[PDB]
């Protein structure tokens, strides 16, 4: 694992569902397909950012990215619901 | 709306400085690109890579967001379906990140989405 890393996580997922919660339904009249497309976009920020921060060997590096990008998938998929069903409200 | 908030956008765009319109236009083009449904609303412009149009329309929404900036008064400072604004923002965004990808930590990335979907809703609240 490597706490640094691990840490680097915490963070992120942290910071990202921020952003997830600073986000107001109304305000933002977009479609369901494209919502898909903008925390796409999202995610691949983080995983951009955070790489860079991220320390280390490869083997434990880019490992982490893993998590990284699966803790975000497991955030994202809830928030898409939501909108999912807040669009067909 | 908060200050912090405030820093970061004025040190961003500062950062940006002089490819405003560059960023403008790419931002169409991302548009396009990733909500190609975003086109249909337009047959009678050239939406094609490299249009005058673009890069003219691009040149504006930078001009405007630089005072959107000075004035951070944006709904004193300043048809078309809303979605266009919304999203156009959201590429806005996608563009800064990619080409300040040092610049954009995930706390000045949040401070730049809030402001630019405020900027968006001042514009499509009209
Ligand atoms: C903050 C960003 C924007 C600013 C400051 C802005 C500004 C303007 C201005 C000043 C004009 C008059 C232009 C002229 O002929 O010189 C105009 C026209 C127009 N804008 Fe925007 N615009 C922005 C964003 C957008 C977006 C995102 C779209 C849609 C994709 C859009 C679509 C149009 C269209 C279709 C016209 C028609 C002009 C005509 O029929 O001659 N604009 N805009
Ligand atoms: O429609 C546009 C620009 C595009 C609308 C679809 C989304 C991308 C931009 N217009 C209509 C005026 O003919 C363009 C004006 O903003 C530009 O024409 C003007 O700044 C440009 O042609 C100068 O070369």
């Amino acid at each position: 694992l490597l706490k640094a890393n691990k840490d680097l996580i915490s963070a992120g997922l942290k910071e990202f569902s921020v952003l997830l919660n600073q986000q107001v339904f109304n305000d933002a009249l977009v479609s369901e397909e494209d919502m898909v497309t903008v925390v796409e976009d999202w995610m691949n920020f983080y995983i951009n950012y955070y790489r860079q921060q991220v320390t280390g060997e490869p083997q434990e590096r880019d490992k982490a990215l893993q998590e990284l990008r699966q803790e975000l998938n497991t955030l994202a998929n809830p928030f898409l619901a939501k909108y999912r069903d807040f669009l067909k409200s | 709306l908060s200050p912090a908030d405030k820093t970061n956008v004025k040190a961003a765009w500062g950062k940006v400085g002089a490819h405003a319109g560059e960023y403008g236009a790419e931002a169409l083009e991302r548009m396009f690109l990733s909500f190609p449904t975003t086109k249909t609303y337009f047959p009678h412009f050239d939406l094609s890579h490299g249009s005058a149009q673009v890069k003219g329309h691009g040149k504006k929404v930078a001009d405007a967001l630089t005072n959107a900036v000075a004035h951070v008064d944006m709904p004193n400072a300043l048809r078309v379906d809303p979605v266009n604004f919304k999203l156009l923002s959201h590429c806005l965004l996608v563009t800064l990140a990619a080409h300040l990808p040092a610049e954009f930590t995930p706390a000045v990335h949040a401070s730049l989405d809030k402001f630019l979907a405020s900027v968006s809703t001042v514009l499509t609240s009209k």
